[PDB]
RNA sequence: CCUCCCGCUCGGGAGGAGGCACUCUGGGGGGACUGCCGGCGAUAAGCCGGAGGAAGGGGCGGGCGACGGUAGGUCAGUAUGCCCCGAAACCCCCGGGCUACACGCGCGCUACAAUGGGCGGGACAAUGGGACCCGACCUCGAAAGGGGAAGGGAAUCCCCUAAACCCGCCCUCAGUUCGGAUCGCGGGCUGCAACUCGCCCGCGUGAAGCUGGAAUCCCUAGUACCCGCGUGUCAUCAUCGCGCGGCGAAUA
């Protein structure tokens, strides 16, 4: 294929969850791609993903976000 | 001399061993030659049973277990150095068989 | 310098039932292929082989057997019969096979009856096979 | 599912620092060996837990704060 | 029989199934590195239990993933040497052991026409069937969303996998795609995005659907 | 020369092994490594003994004897046995740790091996519940 | 080879196909599949190969070890019915003789006034047990003996 | 050391002496306890992560189910209050019925083929059960089975062969060489006796079914999925119930 753009960004911290089927795990990501670099967004990761995991961000702008919380 | 074989089961563990040892240790001492008591099976014995009698929605189902254990011993001493060693008094319960041949 | 043992038993079978044609002691009899055959047969086949092998595992197995019995080589083959929609179930080959067969051995040499109820290997049974392993054993090699 | 060492656990290995404290050490077997011979041994397994907890009851006592 | 053995020489010094040497290829991208086991070696049958810990399942001979979720398909009844089957299916309604023989045909049956090393053409199949995109009809806060969900590499390869192993079943169906070929020429078209891979069609179309809805 | 008894066990294949030297036997319950049909689970027995090297296969004679139902139970316990077998000869850290670092499956067996047959509320296999459709 | 053929014509004028010998006889009701492979035995055929590769001399052959093959050899449980009727000793059935005689002593029963003729007539398998609810939504065995 | 076979004379295999090493058997003992190390937490409890290690943080699988309730289930196992029967709602007998079917559903087996079928060959288990009982082995019979007969009341003998496996060969995707219903016949086996109403073996017969709507069930690892194996009860009806080992995951 053409690339797209392959924005890369590994995710820095795992905040907690999302969903009501849960799905979604709301991972906190940091970007190491060629035009950006360095950019915190606060993206809907799904399937197991553990801490220093990479993933390929198909859109740059994004960040959905709902939060609360532990005690 | 006549080599005897006692071959000797229960149905309990506690009950086996005691005889087993008293055995080994009172023949040890007089005109005995005795070869160690050898532990061979367990036919452990498994009955499977349904619990509920109505045997109706789910029924939990009883395992039971018949364990008997047999110990053996060789040993060569007369007919009369025999019943000297079997004058003990062996819990209930415990069965001594005795073969006997030359 | 072979035995039966060193030899894998696809390349054995076929040099055995060829050495079985060729000696040429042990042949088929008409009766066993045609309709006297063991159990079930989707098709029943026209071979002389058919009879080669049933024969030439019979001088393996004696081999590493004492007493090998009718009923333990009816019951060695592998193979079934339906019921219908029960499942099947494990049965028996035809013993027309297997007990003219150890016969067919026994007037050749190569098998015979031991005085404590049996079947044994005769040094004849015993050398047939040692030299048709070691010409097998030596070619295994060669092959690449 | 979640694991929390039990009471009876707890009540034993508590009483038997305060009764003989400076015969127990931070050495798993030996407090092992002197909790045999002090309350019963109903079995192997606990044996080894009150044995496990009296090592952190000598551990926590140096510190200031025993709990 | 005689090559069987030379199947036997050659997998000794390394090499997968045989006759296909575990350096021939690599994971050039490093988001598929740590998830595939490419760089280990010999045997899929293994039995090293999975899913045992948390990644407990990334582990697994890229193979061995592959026959168990090409021996999915199976109930109840029967199968034995006997008249006896199906029982083993479309999918082994039934074991790895079996599967395992399908696998191995389809590798020789994929190298037979590409000529590569297979494990260049499978590997280059499980980074191209993996859909990028998803969408869960995720609702959060009471609020009903159908929303832009990334994949994670692992639930890739998953999808990836199991595509191509959904994709052969329909084929396959009472046909002369014997799954030894049916998977064989899956990979290939799987490996290549090619229109003929029903394992690429829900890969594009699960991206596709996920970007409307995002 | 030299005898050292060792074991290799898994999913209750047990494997007796012997380990003294000669020229390259390879023995499996008295038939060589030959006899065997599947081409697969001896390559599994074939693993540990590459990893070392050729070297060490040619000078020792091993023979073994694995009495397990499986094929590739047999190969399994044979897989074990062997990598135990070549530690105990040599004596290094360095094929110990060479085979750890590769699969734990040469140097550890189980933790576990089989379950039983539940009760159950009168249906096949262990866990499993009659089907419902009373609702 | 022996001189291809798509259609030779086998047991009377009934057609032998092109599929397998022992696959083409199996049709012409009376003969089956081990039966087929008693037949190429005594005549000297390969069982193997396809049908139609038959000369004109070989579909004599069969034609004469059907009419008698008790004669020829086949033993008196692998022919097709021994003792028949209480006084033929060994017969051959053919798709006219075995239509013949199955009606026949169904025939015979009817009259008879049995529990195997009229569970034959009404609708029912006679020791299947179950007519409870089988043969089930509207369903039916075909009981004997053809509904293709 | 000794008997047998083979040999390229290097060397492979069996038997018996011999030897208890090994597997194993069953009785006892140690080992795992958040002990130690880091992080989160009130420095407490606890959760997470790490090392060493055969095994780890309820290790793992069972048994173990409070006070009670649904007037749940059983007086048709027994025990038992009350009522009822008294040539009978007793008692004995043969025969028939429970196995009747236009149909409806529940729980299951077998199944719609090339990951296949035949044929042959080879490498593999475990729980168990075995005296009018398991039956070596030898013989006759196509076989089911029959005749003879060793051992065995049991780690020492028998059922017993595992099945899945793989390798070569024949076969070449059709309602078929699938699939086995239904029907004719020949034949065994138990019991007084298997038509109603047994199972198997052989030949002939050869049905529906070519992946299933609405709807809905089961389960989370040596598990499911899969393959055979035994036992109970027991002559004989097992596509059942209980239990064993072989292959060996998905997702959480």
């Amino acid at each position: 294929m053409a690339e797209d753009e392959g924005y890369p960004a590994e995710v820095i911290e795992i905040i907690g969850r999302t969903g009501t089927t849960g799905d979604v795990t709301q991972v906190k990501v940091r970007i190491l791609e060629g035009r950006d670099k360095g950019r915190v967004i606060r993206r809907n990761v799904r399937g197991p993903v553990r801490i220093g995991d990479i993933l390929i961000l198909r859109e740059t702008e994004r960040e959905a976000r709902e939060i609360k919380s532990r005690r | 001399m006549q080599k005897a074989r006692i071959k000797i089961a229960s149905t309990n563990v506690r009950s086996l061993d005691e005889v087993a040892n008293q055995i080994k240790q009172i023949a040890e001492r007089t005109g005995v030659r005795m070869s160690g008591p050898i532990p061979l099976p367990t036919k452990r014995i498994r009955i499977t049973t349904r619990k509920s009698p109505d045997g109706e929605g789910s029924a939990t189902f009883d395992r039971w277990e018949l364990r008997v254990h047999k110990r053996l011993i060789d040993i060569e001493a007369d007919e009369r150095a025999m019943r000297q060693i079997m004058r003990i008094r062996v819990p209930e319960d415990v069965t001594i068989e005795i073969e006997l041949i030359s | 310098m072979a035995t039966v043992y060193d030899v894998p038993g696809d390349l054995l079978v076929e040099r055995v039932a060829q050495r079985l044609k060729e000696i040429p002691e042990i042949k088929p009899p008409e009766w066993a292929p045609f309709v006297k055959t063991g159990r079930h047969k989707e098709r029943l086949p026209e071979q002389e082989d058919w009879w080669y092998y049933r024969v030439a595992s019979i001088l393996r197995r004696v081999y590493l057997d004492g007493p090998v019995g009718i009923e333990r080589l009816r019951t060695y083959y592998g193979g079934r019969k339906n019921r219908g929609h029960a499942p099947e179930k494990f049965y028996k080959a035809g013993g027309s096979i297997i007990r003219k067969a150890l016969q067919q051995l026994e007037a050749a040499g190569f098998v015979e009856k031991v005085p404590g109820k049996g079947r044994v290997i005769t040094p004849k049974g015993r050398s047939f096979l040692d030299k048709i392993a070691t010409e097998l054993k030596k070619e295994l090699e060669e092959i690449i | 599912m979640g694991k929390i060492r039990q009471g009876f656990i707890k009540r034993v290995a508590r009483e038997l620092v305060n009764k003989y404290p400076n015969e127990f050490t931070t050495d798993f077997e030996h407090n092992k060996k002197k909790v045999q011979e002090l309350t019963n041994v109903t079995s192997k397994k606990i044996r080894n837990r009150i044995a496990g907890y009296v090592t952190k009851l000598v551990r926590m006592k140096m510190e200031g704060k025993i709990l | 029989a005689k090559p069987l053995n030379e199947r036997f020489f050659i997998p000794h010094e390394i090499k997968v199934m045989g006759r296909w040497s575990t350096e021939d290829v690599e994971v050039r991208d490093p988001s598929l590195k740590p998830y595939i086991n490419l760089e280990p070696r010999l045997l899929p049958h293994t039995h090293g239990r999975h899913a045992k810990k948390h990644f407990g399942k990334a582990n697994v001979h890229i193979v061995e993933r592959l026959i168990n979720k090409i021996m999915r398909s199976g109930g109840s009844h029967y199968k034995v040497a006997g008249h006896f089957m199906r029982r083993e299916h479309r999918s082994l309604n039934s074991k790895k052991v079996k599967a395992y023989e399908v696998v191995k045909e389809a590798f020789k049956i994929i190298e037979q026409r590409t000529g590569k090393n297979p494990i260049q053409v499978l590997v280059w199949a499980i980074e191209n069937a993996a859909p990028r995109e998803d969408t869960t009809s995720v609702m959060f806060g009471g609020i009903r969303y159908h929303v832009a969900v990334d994949i994670s590499p692992m639930r890739r390869l998953d999808v990836a996998l199991r595509n191509i192993a959904l994709g052969a079943s329909a084929k396959c169906y009472r046909n002369k795609m014997s799954f030894a070929e049916a998977l064989a020429e899956e990979i290939i078209l799987a490996a290549n995005k090619d229109p003929k891979s029903y394992a690429y069609s829900k890969k594009l179309e699960i991206e596709r659907i996920a970007e409307s809805s995002r | 020369m030299r005898i050292i008894q060792t074991t290799g066990k898994r999913k209750t294949a047990i494997a007796r092994a012997v380990i003294r030297e000669g020229k390259g036997r390879v023995r499996i319950n008295g038939k060589p490594v030959e006899i065997i049909e599947p081409e697969i689970a001896r390559f599994t027995i074939l693993e540990p003994l590459i990893l070392a090297g050729e070297e060490i296969w040619n000078s020792v004679d091993i023979d073994v004897k694995v009495e397990g139902g499986g094929f590739m139970g047999q190969a399994e316990a044979a897989r074990m046995a062997i990598a135990r077998a070549l530690v105990e000869w040599t004596g290094d850290m360095s094929l110990k740790e060479k085979f750890m670092k590769y699969d734990r499956t040469m140097l550890v067996g189980d933790p576990r091996r089989t379950e039983p047959h539940k009760p159950n509320r009168s249906t096949k296999g262990p866990r499993a519940k009659r089907q419902k459709s009373y609702r | 080879m022996a001189n291809f053929r798509h259609i030779v014509r086998v047991a009377g004028v009934d057609l032998d196909g092109n599929k397998q010998l022992r696959w083409a006889l199996t049709a012409i009701k009376g003969i089956g599949i081990n039966f087929a492979t008693m037949v190429c035995r005594v005549a000297g055929l390969d069982p193997f190969m396809k049908a139609g590769y038959l000369t004109d001399e070989q579909v004599k052959k069969i034609e004469e070890i059907l009419a008698d093959p008790v004669a020829h050899g086949i033993p008196r449980w692998a022919v097709n019915r021994p003792k028949d009727y209480e006084t033929g000793r060994d017969l051959h059935l053919i798709t006219a003789k075995l239509d013949m005689a199955i009606r026949e002593d169904i025939m015979r029963l009817r009259r008879i006034r049995a529990y195997r003729g009229i569970r034959h007539e009404l609708g029912l398998p006679v020791r299947g047990q179950r007519t409870r609810s089988n043969f089930r939504r509207g369903q039916t065995v075909g009981v004997s003996r053809k509904k293709k």
